[PDB]
């Protein structure tokens, strides 16, 4: 039962992924071998961590026929089925931590926007996407934890002993994902609630990056935990233990459509690198002291209006858009001098210059804002 | 470097008139804002009034508005802030500031560069000389208290000097205060260890120079 | 009518370190100062502490040697290092009426005693 | 009308700890804010222009920040040059600008019980027809001292002015002098005065009185 399903699911979905990877994952290498012309500081970091996201996944996407084919026959050859499963995690691992530190470095640009300058470097992207490399490949290193001789002969690789012991499933587990999961989901939490403060693009990539993320590991890794859980400490039950087979072979059979996720991120990043409540309720208010301004007979109300629309404007002038403001709170302070010498109508009349320059001016913020903040 | 001298303040009777003239120099007048500052006598700093050469506008705080009224001339690069219609309220020490126009740093930086200060008092008092009394240490009192009491007058260039300034370590000058009869009142205080009485005299040499009234009374127990 | 309650005290080694505690249930505790006291030779000033923003005070024989918190604004602790043997009191505890810090000290407590060994 | 409200009125530290001066606007001001130090008799300097910007030609021991509405200043390393009245300043506009209360910081000591002296009106004082006496407190710290001038254990108000100097050069205490004007008739025509001082170095009230 388990078995049949185990080759109708894996022959139905390992047939297009194949295809899928080698083609948009090599969509994403050329692209953003292009994009690395621009050689911008921060314009290019991003895009060696996209190459080296597109590189891992495609090792996944060349160990697809190698372990179709030494799957579709019983066991011919047990050598490469131990390579085709180091490429896997490995793939795994560094995906990961690739996404992980895009996440650390949208995170410090967002919340340290001085700090950026000094550590998002073409150098330093490229040191840490070799680091990464070097760590995840010496980790899958000590795969050969069973006996010495014979070693594992399937291709779902379950393996015994220490394998399943602390000694080496939570060095693994918590350095590479637990660890990556949580400060990952510290980083885009706190991104999103900056951004959603400063209230597009942004959000989206941020919200693809931590979805890809969860919907490609957190099911692999749980299914890995809870597999830790019940062979090592929890009675057989048959019925949760072949369950729990079934989910974690499932996962390993879905995380490989991980080469294919990756366009979410990759195409968010993309449509942000082409394009390029608080400022959402400073233009609320601009309007509203505006359309009061007109509806006003007393100087002292216009003046309270105008004192608020100077501080709209100000507070939002911090967020081409320098002049415009630099205009509006230049009419906002004609319409306040007018309004002080004791003048209501030539205070519309000021009310009214004040809109037309910010239908002009001011119009094309907070439309282009709410695209990328 | 860029100055701001103030002068004009001085004695003036309620519901008279002063000219204060902030002098700018560094800069101009029609390129920078001119503010006054008030802050009276142990208050806070007020805002009295704003004016800007370049396009004429002025204005005024709520308690201020329709007495005093602002001026500058650019010929002279000075700014003139005309009292009238005076109270003992508005006795204070005035500050005239500079303020750069929008756009740009200069509107950004509020008040860089200050002026130096102009005394204004007020007050239905006329100048008269302070009478010190002396409060002699008590009889019954290691260490004693002793010290001379000046009264009744006016203006504030009063200086209190122990022995001719022989003796300083544990005299106290107190700042004036201000009576209800319009003068003003100071207590200038010594200690000096008993050893009976000190056997040492103690002459309190209190200086009026607008009085021109140098008198000076010896203490003696009681 | 306002609660005051004193806690803590005995006796230490000259240099053991002790923790002494004031507990007040009437009226609210930040919303006045509260001071430390000894005695036993009349009273003598300890330390006072104020509401949280302003610090708090103390006397110069306890300088540096004492400490006291507004913790949970509930009452004031004090904690000891390095006790010279000239501390032999009865610390009391009382709370300033003003909110000036005028010091008028209307309400006072009991205290206990606290000796070096 | 923008109401600039400043936490501490009199902040008390010593030269090396960190100093928060808080503030608090009525209405939203960006960044309009700028905090001036003024040392007694001269004019104010400025500190902090703008919410965080740090003037040219002082210490960066000063710093600025905002959160919102609050604004406020950190004097982190304090040193004997950094003693004086902080100011905050909001400058929206030209006709709106308005100062905080202002918050004078002092050096911070170990409390000292203030020495109550009482003197007697002199005869000069009895032929001039006005009485004055003067209840001296000496070298006490903190200035929050209170005086009642009692006779035949009554309290009085008004009619009484107390003066208090700064913080002294050496000791960096304090010294109060409240002087009760009386005229000769009413003088007269009492027998016992009495001066009660509180001060928070006090267990109880020392009240120091005099015969006529
Ligand atoms: C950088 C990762 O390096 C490794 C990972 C694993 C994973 C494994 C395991 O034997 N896989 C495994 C199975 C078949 C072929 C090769 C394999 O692996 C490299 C098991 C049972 N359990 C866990 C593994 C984890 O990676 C996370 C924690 C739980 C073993 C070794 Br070995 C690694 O060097």
């Amino acid at each position: 039962g388990v078995n049949e399903l185990m080759k109708t699911l894996q022959f139905a979905v390992h047939i297009p992924t194949f295809v899928l990877g080698l083609l948009l994952n090599l969509l994403a290498i050329h692209v953003f071998s292009t994009f690395l012309k621009n050689r911008w500081p921060d314009y290019a970091a991003t895009s060696i961590y996209m190459i080296n996201l597109a590189v891992f996944d495609l090792l996944l996407v060349l160990s697809l026929p190698f372990k179709m084919v030494l799957s579709q026959v019983q066991s011919p050859f047990p050598s490469l089925c131990t390579l085709v499963e180091c490429l896997y995690f490995v793939s795994m691992y560094g995906s990961v931590w690739t996404i992980c530190f895009i996440s650390m470095d949208r995170f410090l640009a967002i919340r340290y926007p001085l700090l950026v300058s000094h550590l998002r470097s073409p150098r330093k992207a490229f040191g840490i996407c070799c680091t990464i490399w070097v760590l995840v490949w010496t980790g899958s290193i000590p795969i050969y934890s069973f006996h010495g001789k014979v070693e594992k002969y399937m291709c779902f690789h379950n393996m015994s002993d220490d394998t399943w012991s602390a000694k080496v499933f939570f060095p693994l587990e918590v350095f590479g994902f637990l660890l990556p999961m949580g400060i990952m989901g510290f980083c885009c939490s706190r991104s999103i609630h900056i951004l959603l403060g400063r209230r597009k693009a942004c959000i989206y990539t941020i919200a693809a990056s931590l979805a890809v993320f969860v919907v490609s590991f957190l099911p692999v890794h749980l299914g890995f935990f809870l597999q830790f859980l019940v062979r090592n400490s929890f009675i057989v039950e048959c019925r949760a233990k072949q369950s729990i087979s079934f989910f974690l072979q499932l996962s390993m059979c879905f995380s490989n459509v991980n080469c294919c996720l990756d366009v979410f991120i990759y195409y968010f990043v993309i449509k942000e690198f082409r394009m390029n409540a608080d400022l959402e309720d400073n233009w609320e208010t601009l309007n509203d002291n505006l359309k009061v301004i007109e509806k006003a007979d007393n100087a002292a109300q216009v003046k309270d209006a105008l004192t608020k629309m100077r501080a709209a404007a100000l507070d939002a002038q911090k967020a081409d858009f320098r002049h415009g403001f630099d205009i509006l709170v230049g009419q906002i302070d004609d319409a306040l001098k007018l309004a002080n010498e004791g003048k209501v109508k030539e205070a519309q009349a000021a009310a009214e210059q004040l809109k037309t320059t910010r239908n002009a001016y001011i119009q094309k913020y907070l439309e282009r804002a709410r695209s990328t903040l | 470097e860029v100055q701001l001298v103030e002068s004009g303040g001085g004695l003036v009777q309620p519901g008279g008139s002063l000219r204060l003239s902030c002098a700018a120099s560094g800069f101009n007048v029609r390129s920078f804002s001119i503010h006054w500052v008030r802050q009276a006598p142990g208050k806070g700093l007020e805002w009295v009034a704003y004016i800007s050469s370049s396009s004429g506008s002025t204005s005024y705080a709520d308690s201020v508005k329709g007495r005093f009224t602002i001026s500058a001339d650019t010929s002279k690069n000075t700014a003139y802030l005309q009292m009238n219609s005076l109270r003992a309220e508005d006795t204070a020490v005035y500050y005239c500031a500079r303020w750069g126009y929008w756009p740009g740093e200069p509107w950004w930086k509020a008040f860089d560069y200050w002026g130096q200060g102009t005394l204004v008092t007020v007050s239905s008092a006329s100048t008269k000389g302070p009478s010190v009394f002396p409060l002699a240490p008590s009889s019954k009192s290691g260490t004693a208290a002793l010290g001379c009491l000046v009264k009744d007058y006016f203006p504030e260039p009063v200086t209190v000097s122990w022995n001719s300034g022989a003796l300083t370590s544990g005299v106290h000058t107190f700042p004036a205060v201000l009576q209800s009869s319009g003068l003003y009142s100071l207590s200038s205080v010594v200690t000096v260890p008993s050893s009976s009485l000190g056997t040492q005299t103690y002459i309190c040499n209190v200086n009026h120079k607008p009085s021109n009234t140098k008198v000076d009374k010896k203490v003696e127990p009681k | 009518q306002v609660q005051l309650q004193e806690s803590g005290g005995g006796l230490v080694q000259p240099g053991g370190s002790l923790r002494l505690s004031c507990a007040a249930s009437g009226r609210t505790i930040s919303r006045y100062a509260m001071s430390w006291f000894r005695q036993a030779k009349e009273r003598e000033f300890v330390a006072v502490a104020r509401r949280s923003g302003d610090g708090a005070f103390y006397a110069d024989s306890v300088q540096g040697r004492f400490t006291v918190s507004r913790d949970d604004a509930k009452t004031v602790y004090l904690q000891m290092n390095s006790l010279k043997p000239e501390d032999t009191a009865v610390y009391y505890c009382a709370i300033d009426s003003d909110t000036f810090y005028s010091g008028s000290y209307d309400y006072w407590g009991q205290g206990t005693q606290v000796t070096v060994s | 009308d923008i109401q600039m409200t400043q936490s501490p009125s009199s902040l008390s530290a010593s030269v090396g700890d960190r100093v928060t001066i808080t503030c608090r606007a009525s209405q939203s001001v960006s960044s309009a804010v700028a905090w001036y130090q003024q040392k007694p008799g001269k004019a104010p300097k400025l500190l902090i222009y703008s919410a965080s910007s740090l003037y040219s030609g002082v210490p960066s021991r000063f710093s600025g920040s905002r959160s919102g509405t609050d604004f406020t200043l950190t004097i982190s390393s304090l040193q004997p040059e950094d003693f004086a009245t902080y100011y905050c300043q909001q400058y929206l506009y030209y006709s709106l600008v308005t100062f905080g209360q202002g918050t004078k910081v002092e050096i911070k000591r170990t409390v000292a019980a203030p020495s109550v002296f009482i003197f007697p009106p002199s005869d000069s004082q009895l032929k001039s027809g006005t009485a004055s006496v003067v209840c001296l407190l000496n070298n006490f710290y903190p200035r929050e001292a209170k005086v009642q001038w009692k006779v035949d254990n009554a309290l009085q108000s008004g009619n009484s002015q107390e003066s208090v100097t700064e913080q002294d050069s050496k000791d960096s205490t304090y010294s109060l002098s409240s002087t009760l004007t009386l005229s000769k008739a009413d003088y007269e025509k009492h027998k016992v005065y009495a001066c009660e001082v509180t001060h928070q170095g006090l267990s109880s009230p020392v009240t120091k009185s005099f015969n006529r």
